[PDB]
């Protein structure tokens, strides 16, 4: 039943990380030869250039923003 | 063979990627 | 009266629960429902799309509980109105 | 989900005749056909039981 | 650490023998099982491991010392991606002398 | 090919295990999407083991609400058109069990049916970095809507 002032339309408004950092701080020798850092992300893979990754990241962000905007706007439909 | 559900105490995906994914990504793309 | 109370078509019952993150006790799961405006509106929209609303006293058919069913003789609370009373 | 669609998981609905069809495990259904499919699944499960 | 560096440099020249990678895999599986046995706790599912491989490591090692040796043995072998490249493997100083 | 297949066996499986509402560094997502695009190719750069592994290892891939995962949707649609209509899967029968592969394909397809009616006219971005797209409609520089 349509209850007045009750419905949706009416209503309105890591232990592994600790281990890795401990190993890194207590053993600088075992670090990679500038290729990789434990906490920081690794470098780009050999198969992909940096410009391609920079294009893909912005394409993904634009896709997510467009989908969120469409979902929010078309709610009343 | 069925695969068990992931444990609730597993680490975050980004940490696993930092620890292993570099080797995995390189191995995938080198034969790609 | 025994013959009268026997129904002529099969009847079922469905229970509905709401869960919030980090909840493992039955008391909290029951408690989150009775509150109003503390759940997603989509839950209420899904609820109202299952069937109409009928008072338990005036309902001439199955109502989910034997003691108050087949009775042929006729400020926000949330989704706790449908608790069965 | 965050995209508006819904994800369904059903436990303990397997008998002699495998599972029930109207809402299989790991299904995605839009909000339009949510209540109808849930009701149909309840009816089918109760009839099977 | 100098001995670790010498071993890592020397072991990289034996990657063409199939037993090396198998032994490294078994030992690293045993070390990682031992590490996760106490890193999270009994609640975390226990990693299955053969009894002999678990017996390779002695139980005298303390919890703190396991992490360092586990990391060092994980990085003991070179990047496994190197095995994909046939030219890199066939470039050891002995191979160059063989060449 | 065995090592390459196991590579995204591991990778493909890692991303599907993400906790709900968990942030992922966008670089990893970009790399994973590039790997998925590279793997799902049928024209000439087709490798049955890696394709089968990618399909099998990630049933809940689309259901895990990955950010921007919908970009690779046309590639998955093109990939499924060459496996489901097949009768016995002669090419893939020497690498994976045909029944399990069919089950994974059905799980993937069943997770994409609501997308057209849910979105409809919403455009989908295309990433044209070479001969990656499988379609031959001469519309590479055009965001394809779900109605088609």
């Amino acid at each position: 039943f349509l209850i007045s002032s009750w419905h949706r339309d009416t209503f309105g408004p890591d232990v592994l990380d600790k281990l890795l950092e401990n190993i890194g701080h207590t053993s600088p020798e075992c670090l990679l030869p500038s290729q990789l850092n434990l906490n920081e992300p690794s470098l780009t893979p050999c198969g992909m250039n940096y410009d391609q990754e920079k294009e893909i990241i912005e394409v993904i962000l634009r896709q997510n923003a467009q989908e969120d905007e469409y979902i929010q706007s078309h709610n009343f439909d | 063979e069925p695969r068990p559900l992931p444990a609730p105490r597993r680490p975050k995906v980004n940490s696993i990627l930092n620890l292993f994914g570099s080797w995995l990504f390189d191995a995938a793309f080198v034969h790609c | 009266g025994y013959l009268d109370l026997l129904p002529c078509r099969p009847f079922d019952t469905v229970f509905i629960f709401y869960m919030k993150p980090g909840q493992k006790t039955n008391q909290e799961i029951l408690k989150n429902v009775e509150s109003s405006r503390t759940v997603q509106p989509h839950f209420l929209e899904f609820l109202l799309s299952l069937g109409w609303s009928v008072d338990v006293g005036r309902h001439p058919g199955w109502t989910g509980h034997v003691s108050t069913s087949w009775s042929i003789n006729c400020e926000d609370i949330g989704a706790s109105i449908f608790n069965g009373q | 989900l965050n995209t508006g669609l819904f994800r369904i998981k059903i436990q303990g609905a397997t008998g002699k005749f495998n599972m029930v069809i109207p809402l299989v495990d790991g299904m995605i259904v839009s909000r339009r056909a949510l209540g109808f499919l849930v009701r149909q699944t309840v009816i089918n499960i109760c009839r099977r039981k | 650490p100098p001995y670790w560096k010498t071993a890592k440099e020397m072991v990289a020249n034996w990657r063409h023998h199939p037993a090396v990678v198998e032994q490294w895999s078994k030992v690293i599986c045993a070390l990682t099982s031992r590490l996760l046995r106490f890193t999270y706790g009994p609640s975390f599912p226990a990693f299955k491991v053969p009894d002999e491989d678990a017996s390779l490591i002695p139980p005298e090692m303390d919890n703190e010392c396991v992490a360092q040796t586990w990391f060092r043995f994980l990085h003991m072998l070179s990047n496994p991606v190197d095995l994909s490249n046939p030219a890199i493997i066939s470039s050891t100083p002995k191979f160059q002398e063989q060449f | 090919e065995a090592g390459r297949a196991e590579a995204c066996g591991t990778l493909c499986r890692i991303f599907c295990s993400k906790k709900t509402g968990e942030e992922i560094l966008p670089a990893y997502l970009s790399r994973f999407y590039m790997l998925l695009i590279q793997g799902l190719q049928i024209n000439d750069y087709v490798c049955h083991p890696v394709l089968a592994s990618v399909i099998l290892n990630s049933p809940p891939l689309f259901c895990c609400d990955l950010k921007g995962i919908d970009v690779v949707v046309p590639y998955f649609i093109s990939a499924l058109e060459t496996i489901l209509p097949d009768r016995e899967l002669s090419k893939f029968k020497s690498y994976v069990n045909p029944t399990e592969l069919r089950r994974s394909s059905i799980n993937i397809l069943l997770s994409l049916l609501p997308l057209p009616h849910h979105f409809g006219t919403v455009k989908s971005e295309v990433v044209l970095e070479g001969k990656f797209s499988n379609d031959d409609s001469s519309s590479y520089d055009k965001p394809i809507t779900f109605l088609s």
